[PDB]
């Protein structure tokens, strides 16, 4: 894990 | 023998020792990558050159410190390159007159990982420098050390690759969206690379990654990553084939994945880590 | 492997200024320091200064100072020497060359420079022939001489090389920066007069 | 500066024999010597660094030692391949400074010169100038000396001396010199001819 990823999201 | 930083803080002499702070801008190269360069921001003279010739030699014990303490490489000094933690007293580098010149000094790391860096934070230790003075004249010999602290948070590579970012945020449209991830590879040299995905997956595929939202969650929906209409599961190489100075984009897009049934709405997240590996 | 190819040979007007190049390649040109030295024609070695080819700095030899100058070319890997205000000293054998734990442990093929002010000048020949009569009725010795031409080299060869084998080619000396030289062969002394022993001798740059 | 020196500029060796080449330093240094080998067509190689390293590649017959301001190189068996000159540098302080040099020659049985003199030919009298050359040939060793005499008088102007490099099956030294002269001197004079050691 040398490169991290925040994933953001909504559900409606 | 006299000093001062970039900034114009003269380093102090009357006591043992000193810290330094300096500007890290480190850069991946075929075979070493380099770490800092003190030719920019030490910069000594010699205050009473009729009075002296002042020698300075960097003695043996120099070496990494802080979190690279582990680390090994060469140290570019007075006109040639040896291993670093330095087994040896250097060769002399010569101050003799007022006018000031730089600290010929730059250190390297012999490359251990694939990708990969150690994340460096301003007001660190990045190395321990035992330095020795000397003279023409007054038989007089002296030691001091210099701890290198950096004053700017940077990542030092320990790969021969390098990545456009090392965070990175990617905001999913709501539900059903999908988009692209900015995340390209380069490398100094013509190599081969990989890469396998880490996180806290939920299915019994793998292939999906559960919310990690702290407020509202919604339920039922996890993240799952594809290139090009393909699933790639964790714990799995997908490989770039051969890398070299032009950047690669990994190809991955962001989904939505419906797991357990009904759904409830709300936030969704997931951090997702990337491992690359030679081939 | 490493290997440092530099330039051709130069030949310069005095007061003239050249620029020698070394393409360095098979290793991390930004890595390492760079050196030149210079080998005078008296042979002994001697040493310029050093140039670091990731920010520039370079240090010179109090001797040359003024006279020299080192720039490097990043991109294409490739570093410069510069010499300016050129005199007759500075005919020498110039050499790029890294640097590694003390030690320049690679080496260029070296580039010629000629501070010559004459110009190119194919040159006059004449024959020695014995003269008083076979002195050693055993084996008899016959030589040509080479006067007055520019630039090197001169090529002499007798009988299209049959009488090879007792031939000795002195080395080429500077009169007056034109060139003299000379070439001796032994022969049999049952061969000449008996075969048409004169020699035969070429020059680039005149196509004679 | 630094001022390194060799302790002899040429050594007469012979095929199969251990060689021993040392220089001496002005002023310490801490080992940081190196030995370099210039064939005969020029070439320059770093033999070895830091008075015991053997640079990869080099020949695994090669050997160095020393102390501040005492060094020194060996070869245990000569081949024919190290025919050349070695010289030794220190790279301390800057100025970085080399030695001398030392050319590595092959012993052999002795021989005296086979002295010649040739005229100036009939074409040279003809454009003003005028060149009487000696051949000193396949003589040993090296140091030779040579003479010009004319009617008995000696002269020292208007020569050019000439050594060719050591032979490489023969191995014997040969010698060139050549007395440049004009019309209007080459016959104010009656007999000329070369002498030699």
């Amino acid at each position: 894990a040398d490169v991290t990823i925040t994933v953001n999201g909504k559900v409606v | 023998f006299a000093c001062k930083t970039a900034n114009g803080t003269a380093i102090p002499i009357g006591g043992g020792s000193a810290n330094v702070y300096v500007n890290l801008a480190p850069v991946v190269n075929v075979g070493q990558n380099l770490v800092v360069d003190l030719s920019t921001q030490i910069f000594c003279h010699n205050d009473y050159p009729e009075t002296i010739t002042d020698y300075v030699t960097l003695q043996r014990g120099s070496a990494y410190g802080g979190v690279l303490s582990n680390f090994s490489g060469t140290v570019k000094y007075s006109g040639s390159s040896y291993p670093f933690p330095t087994t040896s007293e250097t060769p002399r580098v010569v101050y003799n007159s007022r006018t000031d010149k730089p600290w010929p000094v730059a250190l390297y790391l012999t490359p251990v990982s694939s990708a990969g860096g150690v994340a460096i934070k301003a007001g660190s230790l990045i190395a321990v420098l035992i330095l020795r003075q000397t003279n023409n004249y007054n038989s007089d010999d002296f030691q001091f050390v210099w701890n290198i602290y950096a004053n700017n948070d940077v990542v030092v590579p320990t790969g021969g690759c390098d990545v456009s970012a090392r965070d990175v945020t990617v905001t999913l449209p709501d539900y059903p969206g999908s988009v692209p991830i900015p995340l390209t590879v380069y490398c100094a040299k013509s190599q081969n690379l990989g890469y396998y995905l880490s996180g806290t997956t939920a299915d019994a595929g793998n292939s999906i990654f559960t919310n990690t939202a702290s407020f509202s969650p919604a339920q039922g929906v996890g993240v799952q990553l594809t290139r090009n209409g393909t699933i790639i599961p964790a714990n799995n190489t997908v490989s770039l084939g051969a890398v070299g100075t032009s950047a690669v984009s990994l190809g991955l897009t962001a989904n939505y994945a419906r797991t357990g049934g009904q759904v409830t709405a709300g936030n969704v997240q997931s951090i997702i880590g990337v491992t690359f590996v030679y081939q | 492997e490493i290997q440092l190819q530099q330039s051709g040979p130069e030949r310069m007007k005095p007061g003239a200024s050249v620029k020698i190049s070394c393409k360095a390649s098979g290793y991390s040109f930004t890595t390492y320091y760079i050196h030149w030295v210079k080998q005078s024609h008296g042979r002994s070695l001697e040493w310029i200064g050093y140039i670091d080819p990731f920010n520039d700095d370079t240090n010179y030899n109090q001797k040359f100072k003024g006279k020299a100058t080192l720039t490097v070319d990043k991109s294409s890997s490739t570093a410069y020497m510069h010499l300016s205000s050129l005199t007759s000293e500075d005919s020498a054998v110039y050499y790029c060359a890294r640097s590694y734990y003390g030690s320049l442990d690679y080496w260029g093929q070296g580039t010629t420079l000629t501070v010559s002010s004459a110009k190119t000048t194919p040159p006059s020949v004449y024959p020695l022939a014995p003269g008083s009569a076979a002195q050693t009725n055993s084996m008899v010795t016959l030589g040509c001489l080479v006067k007055g031409y520019f630039p090197e080299p001169v090529t002499v060869t007798w009988n299209s090389g049959s009488l090879s084998s007792g031939v000795h080619t002195f080395p080429a000396v500077l009169q007056s920066d034109l060139y003299t030289l000379s070439s001796s062969v032994t022969v049999p002394s049952s061969t000449w007069p008996s075969e048409t022993v004169t020699c035969n001798v070429a020059h680039p740059a005149s196509s004679t | 500066d630094i001022q390194m020196t060799q302790t002899t500029s040429s050594l007469s060796a012979s095929l199969g024999d251990r060689v021993t080449i040392s220089c001496r330093a002005s002023q310490g240094v801490n080992n940081y010597l190196n030995w370099y080998q210039q064939k005969p067509d020029g070439s320059v190689k770093l033999l070895i660094y830091y008075t015991s390293n053997l640079h990869s590649g080099a020949p695994s017959r090669f050997s160095g030692s020393g102390s501040g301001t005492d060094y020194s190189l060996t070869i245990s068996n000569l081949e024919q391949e190290d025919i050349a000159t070695y010289f030794c540098q220190q790279a301390n302080m800057v100025p970085w400074t080399f030695g001398g040099g030392t050319k590595l020659e092959i012993k052999r049985a002795d021989a005296a010169p086979t002295v010649s003199i040739f005229p100036p030919s009939s074409e040279q009298l003809t454009s003003g100038g005028a060149s009487v050359v000696c051949f000193l040939n396949n003589f040993y060793p090296k140091d030779i000396n040579v003479k010009w005499k004319i009617d008995g008088s000696e002269r020292q102007n208007g020569v050019l001396n000439s050594w060719t490099d050591q032979d490489s099956k023969d191995s014997t030294y040969s010698m060139s010199s050549t007395l440049t002269l004009t019309k209007d001197e080459y016959e104010r004079h009656n007999s000329y001819t070369c002498e030699a050691r």
